[PDB]
């Protein structure tokens, strides 16, 4: 029969919570408990965009800092200028590119390019996913946060007071000792458990003997007999006065900064150059990033080396460009990584212990830090440039339906050219001034590995003719990528001259080079593959409008900041320079307004995955299952196909004479009829 | 204290910058009555010069569809001026000043105060480029859709005008004049005739000026470099800009025309619902969505860029001559652009 | 597993392994399983 | 939007409709031409009709329009270079725009001599033609059209031909002048361009002349007497003497 | 943030209340028809809810507005509940306002930078328009009676001419004024949830905006936006509440749900629509209260400024 | 009865009532004629039926007379093809610029 | 496996107050089964190509401008997750199961779409945390996007601003000799009563006062 329940409201808030603690289950199993290679990796794309959404805050933040001579925008705070710059730096390299690449494309596409069952370590796997963000954190706040917390107006003399403790020292004595202890208690109290602040203003009042100069936001006591807070409340900002004067020192601690990207010593090595602070936490956040990077390059190499297919054991022709370009930074990197590891602890050692691993006093050398920075510091450009480049290969073959130009000569290549990488430390320090046989031979190193570059170029041109060729989304990013990638190299050749180099070592022109080799190239390739496997990825076909203009608004951006930069550098502006002459300030302003434009396309596309989300529309592989016509048979079948296909999709569009016709009758708005 | 809702008024202390010629302060020419004024002048020229061109195409295709194609240079001066001659094409004239001077005293003119009112404040650099450009990125997006639809009535009034002669004079209304039919109809019919699914409308005159506004901003501020590096005359450097701001804002506007239309003129398929509903809104996402862009492309030179493209590109002129574009610049450094002169020469 | 029996008591010794509120354990608190 | 009302509007969407249900794909012929010989089809099942070289019968590198501008080019590069008439930077500039323009012309003849119908056949059935023409770059690419798709026009060229009784050739065969057809849709190189013309040229030689009037009227031809020429005198991609 | 507070002139009671007046006058004349839509709107889903999913989920108030003009009155229908509507509005701006005043009167603190902290203010606020709305639930219920003949069968119609008719109906079918005051609770609640629901949000944004970009012009409109789109979020199920219980016609085979009360109305729409059947119309009553709230602002704002301007306060002080 | 969403009721009819035209009789007699004779009755503009120094329209010119050779084709399933050999004849010209 | 009884609010054709998504008319994803099985596409003819055999018919001529008209068959509308279900599918009975794939491909976790709201945030994050970085942080500082004001007369000091002083030496002889020279450019403003008044050529607004 019928039932009368009272609360059919708690009956469904019953079924509401049961589905609230349903969905808490479901999300701790297949989003933070999950094993999935692809769970992880779109895990990892999430925190790799959030990590790059700050970085170009950070980035946007230098431009506008050097949008304008006279140093309108950091106020004069030098120390905060280099701590932001040594954070982007950081940032982008070891937090951004590395994080996003490594375990975004490594976790997506090891499991399904190389044909293994998960990964070879998955709870290591899982371990590094979720270890990121404690490094991304870190290297994020080291810009804002500082041991000199309190502000230049902030009258820290009112409260650091209370923090003396030396004020009562005399009656430490007398704590464990009480046979005078009465005496100390028969003086004259003149400081003894009380404060006197001495007159802060000039008071002319002859009928005051005292004027108390006690901060007024402490006079009632009682109101701080519970308060759990330090006296830093009376100490923030309680005075209306400012210093608008780009002469006032905003710091007061010039040892607290940072080195930039390389530690560069004794500067950083040593506490008197480098005050405890950014230095120490860069250092903890290398060391920690070097036991994720060596955890990363175990979990994926172990896998490669044991869990291959049955068909992949040894011929790495087979494997794609991208997973072949993986695997071979991943060695690379398994190289660099115990030196930086060890250069990071000797750094850490000096500058806490006083080794003097860095002091020309009594052995040490900055040039062997120098040295060591550089041995780290090339092979890792060239092992970070090296994956875009596979993923542009891969991106153009299924574009074309072609066979690519030269496979086996390509990945020669590649091994060729990250073996080169190891024998170019001294090219990034040419001016430190080492031996002229050493500088011969790093010099003529640099010129010849030109030589594998040139041959991905022609193999990259070549195999992009002759072809059948399927305009998509992805092929623009991918011309674009080869468009700057062209630039990039020239740019390199040319700072291999000796006497170039010696013109413009350190300086806007070497500033242009390495972000039109890294922030151009690199980001395009990723974004090229995110666009080449954004169904996968997504489960959704991209937003054609928004991706092309997003492809549209980044690609400008790129060569709009790097144009003003390259155009400083043969100007010969300083590298790292807090403010510049007058003289720079349009090739500064056309540099800020063009990373304005790529903050512009960022902003762009993210409004186009936005757009993707909210279309759900499923996605077709254009090769139709035969990304190669190599029979005619083939070939006529695609045909066929694409002819049914497209008669499908082109069904309830007007046919040609009828919109002919409602075209030429378009205009119906005339004066008089018959 | 009168309302649910209070904006309590509170007093605050000053502040003091280094340089202070760097964000958005209203310029004083920046006013009410001036910027109405200038923006009334302008669209008025731009919408009777393109009306008056939609009137001679009109009267063109007409004789067109009377009399075969010109042969020679004299043949097209021939028929050229037996077009000039027509009657039609005379009141057509008329009918087109009054309709244009409504619509650049009321749509224009109104898009182009509003961005005045909206990008007043934005300087730029003393000796470069505005680096700022996302400052005024909402500035304009908002003018945009302030004045979106304010011209929607105007149009409605027109259609409906030339629309109402096609039927029979048993059912004619009159409207002597553009003029006489806003005035007339509006009491006649309501309101809502005139605002009835205005979506069309509403999306192509929201890009258009935001299209037109934006390009025209962002190329004067960044493109002065050609003007400034290379020592070209700037004046067919700023007609170029419109040029192709003009054809940027037809690319981008006419596709909601399109939509309009295949949802009112494809031939509907008997049994079955309409596939766009009959909301249009729907043919914008099926535009959105649509896997041959080029389809919702069709005619778009021939259906309407002719018509109104050589109005907006006269409308920017007439900006650019107004000074409605003009954008403030100070030394950052020297006077009254800093608060601190010593780091100016030491 | 709140007011929903999701898991079953006679196969779990220690009721309680996720928060619900609709589980009690078969060995009481002041059960002992004696020889 | 529909709210407003046009009897010009209205009048549209009903003859779109009328059009949409009764104007259909397939369509009666009437225009049918039974043939006077019977006709002996090449080993692919084609019989030849004109066999022509334009570009062997054509003035390539000295043509009468395209001369006038590219001598007159030189003018304005002396103009620009030497100054002459003491301008500004800016005027010098714009006296520079000639130059860059004048390969226009010359590449518009150019694109207009690869349209003639270099050789033509006719497929069995009588219902689709093989027309094959030569890009000046010896670019050798063929097309086969319907035979409806053609309309002639007057020697003249300046009007549209009548479809039926028109005298373009000689009694014996040859054509009478050098023609010129209208096709409203040509599928050249699987892209359909519509309103084509093409011409034939007189030097061209009417090979079986009689289906070729019929092929320039459009009729359907009847392919009843039909035999099979087993001769593979023709190799893939065989030299021609057009090149 | 205390004392930073800006009242160095003070209005009159009389300017007040004819300013507030005009000011409220004016803007439910705006209003009016995005009042009699948000109504409209909640009859028609008072036992379906919405059962869209996704991005097509709420009531679309264009579609409503749309079979509203092609009702066949036009623009002409969208003033019938506005004829009674405004009495009452105007009631309930009136005693609500005169308590207020009262209160704000009894207890200012002395300095003109001084003002009621917010909680102070909110509970006076909230005290005058509980008085207010519980002196005007026959009004809402009459107003509410006219628009919701409708969407409603004519055999369930009430049957309301206007005002003073719909009233002496009411008074004479429904048993007497005790029927005046069905959901004068639920009125009482919605307008001390409008009254405490903007003024804490629209400071907040306001300060935040005066530090964040300084005493820029957009920061009024900003805090306004933002607090109607908080007063809105509050305030909507307690709306919704009052305008399906008002609207409860005598007759319980006329009415498509019966609800004894507040909590059963509630028990029912969880029952039927859940959660999301609060939330129908959100974007209409967020534009009927912004557009509201800004009309009212303006007016009053500039009226102020004049009036403080003759007076004669500091540039600063203004 | 009520309640029962197996089967929909009267009760859940969301109908306003049809009152009168919604833009006017006018309108309305024109829609009645304009459903009544659509495709019947076609006005035609004013035109001047004489005119010397122009040869009567009789039929469709051939595409030797058009003044301007137009890019975008029409393929005829319907497509709006940019992509043509004029386009690319076009296109060859301003990228040696 | 099974479903629920029969409501005719959860018919579209039923209640008005479902607004059918125009690009998902042809598509019903709550039919979609995993792994899919539906043929919804063969070989379609009579649109452009007549179904019938005309291939030596010379009576007969096939027109494809004159196409009749079809229905719109909209993409596949990705689907959406019957979250119940799936819970259940996905559901863990701990300490009681055997760590074993299930023989039926139907086990298999295919990933459907469910609510878009999320990704919603995905497309202002990037102007959020920019804000979140510069603006409730107040990075690099409080002033930098405060509203430019100068600082007011005499204000905070005579030293840092002795603007007064300037006005006389903008009144002396010399100093209007560099004017004369151009080299130094007019003043910058006037001081009018205690304030100084910038005129609009100076084009920066008015000072703030001390309030
Ligand atoms: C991924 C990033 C990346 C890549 C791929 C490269 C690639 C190259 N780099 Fe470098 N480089 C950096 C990132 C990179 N670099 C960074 C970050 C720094 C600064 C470190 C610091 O801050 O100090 C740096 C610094 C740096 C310096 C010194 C700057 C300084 O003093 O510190 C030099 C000079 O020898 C140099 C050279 C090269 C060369 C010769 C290549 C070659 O691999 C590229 C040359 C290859 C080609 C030339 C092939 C292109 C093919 C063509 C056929 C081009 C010809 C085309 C035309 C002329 C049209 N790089
Ligand atoms: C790969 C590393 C990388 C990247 C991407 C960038 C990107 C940018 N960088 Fe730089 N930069 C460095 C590496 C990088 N940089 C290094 C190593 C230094 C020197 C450190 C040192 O001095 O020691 C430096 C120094 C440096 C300076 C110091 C100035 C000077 O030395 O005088 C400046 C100032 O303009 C600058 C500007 C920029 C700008 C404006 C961008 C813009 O491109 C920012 C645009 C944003 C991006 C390019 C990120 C993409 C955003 C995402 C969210 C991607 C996620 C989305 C997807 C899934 C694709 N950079
Ligand atoms: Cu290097
Ligand atoms: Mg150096």
């Amino acid at each position: 029969v019928s039932v009368n329940n009272y609360f059919y409201y708690l009956d469904r808030i019953k079924k509401l919570f049961t589905y609230l603690n349903d969905l808490r289950k479901h999300i701790l199993k297949k989003y933070v408990y999950t094993i999935n290679h692809k769970r992880i990796a779109i895990n990892y794309l999430y925190f790799s965009m959030v990590t790059g959404l700050s970085g170009a805050a950070l980035a946007t933040m230098i431009r506008l800092e050097l949008a304008h001579p006279g140093s309108p925008f950091f106020k004069g705070d030098s120390l905060r200028y280099l701590q932001v710059v040594t954070a982007h730096g950081l940032i982008m390299v070891f937090f951004v590119v590395v994080p996003i690449l490594f375990g975004g494309f490594a976790n997506f596409l090891i499991p399904y390019h190389v044909g293994s069952k998960d990964v070879a370590y998955p709870r290591l796997n899982s371990i590094g996913f979720w270890i990121q963000p404690c490094g991304y954190i870190l290297l994020a706040k080291i810009g804002f946060l500082r041991p000199q917390f309190w502000r230049y107006y902030d009258k820290t003399s009112f409260s650091f007071p209370f923090l003396e403790k030396m004020k009562y020292n005399q009656y430490k004595e007398y704590k464990n000792d009480y046979l005078f202890y009465l005496d100390f208690l028969k003086k004259e109290i003149t400081d003894d458990h009380s404060f006197f602040w001495k007159a802060r203003k000039v008071i002319k009042l002859p009928q005051y003997s005292v004027f108390s100069f006690v901060p007024l936001k402490l006079m009632m006591w009682k109101t701080m007999i519970n308060y759990p807070e330090s006296f830093w409340y009376a100490a923030s900002r309680v005075v209306q006065s400012r210093r608008k004067k780009v002469f006032v020192t905003k710091c007061s601690a010039r040892t607290l900064t940072t080195a930039g990207w390389t530690f560069i010593t004794p500067f950083s090595s040593n506490i008197k150059y480098t005050g405890v602070g950014s230095q120490d936490i860069l250092i903890l956040s290398v060391v920690f990033a070097g036991i994720s990077t060596t955890i990363s390059f175990t979990n994926l190499l172990i896998t490669r080396r044991t869990l291959a297919m049955p068909g992949l054991r040894h011929r790495r022709v087979l494997m794609p460009f991208v997973t072949i370009s993986i695997f071979l930074t991943l060695r690379m990197l398994a190289t660099i990584t115990p030196v930086l590891g060890a250069a990071v602890i000797m750094m850490a050692f000096d500058r806490h212990w006083q080794t003097t691993f860095f002091e020309y006093a009594y052995g040490g050398d900055p040039i062997l830090s120098q040295h060591l920075f550089w041995f780290f510091g090339h092979p890792e450009v060239y092992v970070l440039i090296i994956p875009t480049f596979g993923f542009i290969n891969m991106i153009v073959p299924h574009n074309n339906t072609r066979r690519v130009a030269s496979k086996h000569h390509m990945i020669w290549a590649i091994y060729v050219m990250a073996y080169m990488g190891y024998l170019v430390w001294g090219h990034h320090m040419y001016l430190v001034g080492l031996d002229h046989r050493s500088r011969t031979m790093y010099s003529t190193i640099t010129i010849m590995i030109s030589m594998p570059a040139t041959i991905k170029v022609v193999n990259w041109t070549l195999s992009l003719v002759n072809g059948a060729l399927k305009i998509d989304l992805p092929f623009l990013f991918s011309m674009s990528f080869l468009l700057l990638f062209l630039v990039a190299g020239f740019t390199g050749m040319w700072l291999s001259h000796v006497s170039l180099n010696v013109s413009m070592h350190d300086t806007f022109y070497v500033v242009a080079h390495f972000h039109i080799m890294l922030s151009g190239a690199a980001m395009t390739g990723i974004f090229s593959g995110i666009y080449y496997y954004f169904n996968a990825l997504f489960g959704v076909k991209y937003s054609r409008m928004f991706g092309y203009m997003h492809l549209i608004y980044y690609s400008g951006g790129q060569w709009v900041a790097f144009v003003p930069l390259f155009y400083l550098g043969f100007s010969g502006m300083p590298r790292r320079i807090h403010d510049y002459p007058v003289v720079f300030m349009g090739w500064h302003s056309m540099s800020t307004t063009g990373h304005f434009i790529t903050l512009v396309g960022i902003i762009f596309f993210f409004l186009m995955m936005f757009d993707s989300h909210i279309e759900r529309r499923a996605s077709t592989s254009t090769t139709l299952g035969l990304p190669r016509w190599y029979k005619r048979i083939s070939y006529y079948i695609f045909k066929i196909r694409y002819l049914q296909h497209t008669k499908s999709k082109m069904n309830g569009i007007p046919g040609s004479t009828v919109r002919l016709m409602l075209i030429n009758r378009h205009f119906v708005e005339y004066e008089v009829y018959e | 204290m009168f309302f649910e809702l209070e904006d309590i008024k509170r007093r605050h202390s000053l502040y003091w910058d280094i340089y202070n010629v760097q964000g958005w302060v209203r310029r004083p020419d920046s006013t009410l009555y001036n910027n109405v004024k200038r923006g009334v002048t302008a669209g008025v020229v731009a919408s009777l010069v393109q009306e008056n061109i939609t009137a001679l195409v009109e009267n063109c295709k007409l004789l067109a569809t009377k009399y075969e194609k010109p042969q020679n240079l004299r043949q097209a001066a021939t028929f050229m001026k037996e077009v000039f001659k027509l009657e039609n094409y005379r009141k057509a004239v008329w009918n087109r000043s009054q309709y244009a001077l409504c619509i650049g005293t009321f749509d224009i003119g109104a898009r182009l105060a509003t961005f005045r009112w909206l990008n007043n404040g934005w300087q730029r650099v003393f000796a470069g480029f505005e680096f700022n450009f996302v400052r005024k990125i909402p500035t304009t997006m908002l003018a945009a859709l302030f004045t979106a639809p304010f011209s929607v009535p105007f149009e409605l009034a027109r259609m409906a005008y030339y629309g109402d002669k096609t039927f029979p004079k048993e059912l004619q209304r009159g409207y002597s004049s553009y003029l006489s039919a806003l005035a007339r109809i509006p009491f006649e019919e309501g309101p809502y005739f005139l605002f009835k699914n205005s979506f069309p409308l509403i999306i192509r005159n929201f890009f258009q000026t935001f299209t037109l506004f934006y390009t025209y901003d962002f190329l004067k501020d960044k493109a002065s470099f050609a003007w400034r590096v290379g020592e070209q005359n700037e004046y067919a450097c700023k007609m170029i800009i419109a040029g192709i701001s003009t054809y940027l804002a037809a690319v981008f506007s006419y596709p909601w025309m399109v939509t309009r239309e295949m949802v009112d003129f494809w031939p509907k398929v008997p049994g079955a619902p309409c596939t766009f509903n009959g909301n249009y809104r729907k043919a914008a996402v099926w535009i959105w969505y649509h896997e041959f862009s080029g389809n919702y492309f069709a005619g778009f030179f021939t259906k309407y860029f002719w018509k109104a493209s050589p109005g907006m590109f006269l409308t920017l002129m007439l900006a650019d001559k107004v000074g409605l574009f003009d954008q403030t610049t100070v030394d950052n450094f020297g006077g009254a652009g800093n608060n601190s002169w010593e780091d100016t020469f030491v | 597993c709140i007011y929903q029996a999701y898991q079953n008591p006679l196969r779990h010794i220690n009721t309680g392994h996720n928060p619900n509120n609709v589980y009690e354990d078969i060995v009481m608190l002041g059960d002992y399983p004696v020889q | 939007l529909n709210h407003v009302q046009n009897m010009l509007e209205e009048n549209l969407k009903y003859d779109a409709q009328k059009y949409n249900d009764e104007v259909a794909v397939i369509q009666k012929t009437s225009r049918i031409y039974k043939p006077t010989y019977t006709i002996e089809f090449n080993r692919e099942g084609e019989v030849l009709v004109y066999s022509a070289d334009p570009i062997k019968n054509s003035v390539v590198y000295f043509k009468y329009p395209y001369v006038l501008y590219e001598a007159a080019i030189p003018l304005f590069i002396w103009a620009w270079i030497y100054n002459p008439l003491e301008l500004s930077k800016n005027a010098v500039n714009s006296l520079l725009i000639y130059p860059n323009i004048a390969w226009i012309p010359r590449m518009w003849y150019w694109r207009s001599l690869q349209y003639k119908i270099q050789k033509m056949y006719l497929l069995r059935g009588g219902k689709v033609a093989k027309i094959e023409t030569q890009s000046l770059a010896g670019d050798r690419f063929t097309s086969w059209v319907e035979t409806y798709q053609f309309h002639p026009l007057t020697q003249d060229q300046k009007n549209f031909d009548n479809q039926d009784n028109a005298e373009f050739l000689e009694d014996e065969g040859q054509l009478k002048y050098e023609l010129g057809v209208q096709l409203d849709n040509l599928q050249e190189m699987g892209t359909t361009s519509q309103d084509i013309v093409i011409n034939f040229m007189k030097e061209g030689t009417v090979h079986h002349p009689e289906l070729f009037e019929a092929i320039v009227k459009g009729y359907n031809i009847d392919t009843s007497d039909y035999v099979i020429n087993t001769a593979n005198n023709l190799r893939a991609r065989e030299g021609n003497h057009n090149h | 943030m205390n004392y930073s507070y800006k009242r160095y002139w003070e209005p009159s009671t009389a300017e007040v209340i004819g300013l507030s007046l005009s000011v409220n006058t004016i803007s439910a004349a705006l209003t009016y028809p995005i009042e009699f839509v948000k109504v409209r709107s909640q009859i028609r889903t008072e036992g379906v809810g919405i059962r869209s999913k996704n991005l097509y989920m709420g009531i679309n108030p264009n579609k409503v507005f749309r079979e509203i003009h092609a009702t066949g009155n036009g623009l002409r229908g969208f003033y019938q509940g506005f004829e009674s509507h405004l009495i009452g509005r105007l009631s309930y701006l009136f005693i609500r306002n005169l308590t207020y005043k009262i209160i704000y009167d009894r207890t200012k603190p002395v300095k003109a930078h001084n003002d009621l902290s917010h909680r102070e203010k909110g509970v006076i606020a909230g005290f005058a328009g509980g008085l207010a709305a519980f002196l005007t639930s026959p009004a809402d219920l009459v107003n509410t009676r006219t628009i919701a003949e409708g969407g409603k069968p004519k055999e369930w119609r009430w049957g309301y001419k206007g005002l003073m008719d719909g009233i002496n109906k009411i008074a004479a079918t429904e048993g007497g004024n005790a029927a005046l005051f069905r959901g004068s609770y639920a009125n009482v609640l919605r307008a001390v949830i409008l009254n405490i629901s903007l003024t804490g949000p629209f400071d907040y944004l306001n300060e935040k905006i005066w530090i964040t970009f300084g005493d820029m012009t957009w920061n009024k409109y900003a805090a306004l936006l933002w607090a109607s789109f908080w007063g809105s979020v509050a305030t909507l199920p307690f709306d919704n509440i009052r305008t399906r219980l008002y609207a409860q016609n005598a007759d319980p085979t006329k009415n498509r749900l019966t609800y004894s009360g507040w909590a059963d109305a509630a028990k029912k729409l969880i029952q039927h629509e859940g959660i999301s059947g609060f939330y129908v119309g959100f974007y209409a009553f967020y534009i009927r209260t912004f557009l509201y709230a800004w009309t009212t602002v303006f007016i009053t704002d500039k009226i102020t400024s004049d009036w403080k301007r003759k007076a004669g306060l500091k540039e600063w002080q203004i | 009865d009520q309640l029962d969403f197996s089967h929909f009721d009267k009760a859940f009819e969301n109908k306003y009532d049809i009152v009168a035209p919604e833009f006017g009789d006018l309108h309305q007699k024109r829609a009645e004629f304009i459903a009544k004779n659509q495709g019947t009755y076609r006005p035609v503009p004013l035109v001047p039926n004489n005119i010397k120094g122009l040869i009567p329209k009789t039929c469709r010119l051939p595409a030797t007379r058009n003044w301007y050779r137009r890019t975008s084709s029409f393929e005829r399933n319907g497509f709006f093809n940019i992509h043509t050999p004029v386009l690319n004849t076009k296109m060859i010209p301003w990228l040696l610029f | 496996h099974h479903h629920h009884e029969y409501d005719w609010r959860d018919d579209p054709k039923v209640n008005k107050d479902i607004e059918e998504d125009i690009r998902d008319r042809g598509w019903h994803p709550e039919t979609y089964d995993f792994p899919y099985t539906k043929k919804h596409d063969d070989w379609v003819f009579d649109v452009t190509m007549p179904s019938q055999n005309y291939q030596t018919d010379l009576t007969v001529n096939i027109h494809p401008e004159n196409k009749k008209m079809h229905v719109m068959k909209q993409v596949m509308r990705q689907s959406y997750w019957d979250a119940e279900h799936d819970m259940a599918h996905e559901y863990d009975y701990e300490s009681e199961d055997l760590d074993f794939q299930c023989e039926s491909f139907k086990s298999q976790h295919f990933r459907k779409k469910g609510p878009i709201s999320q990704y919603l945030i995905l497309g202002l994050l990037p102007i959020l945390y920019f804000g979140t970085e510069f603006f409730y942080n107040h990075y690099p500082d409080e002033d930098y996007w405060r509203v430019a004001h100068p600082p007011p007369l005499d204000y905070p000091d005579t030293d840092d601003t002795d603007d007064t002083e300037t006005f006389k030496d903008y009144k002396s002889f010399t100093g209007r000799r560099m004017v004369d020279t151009g080299i130094v450019d007019p003043l910058w403003y006037d001081i009018r009563e205690g304030k100084k008044v910038y005129y609009d050529w100076a084009g920066v607004n008015q000072p703030m006062e001390d309030i």
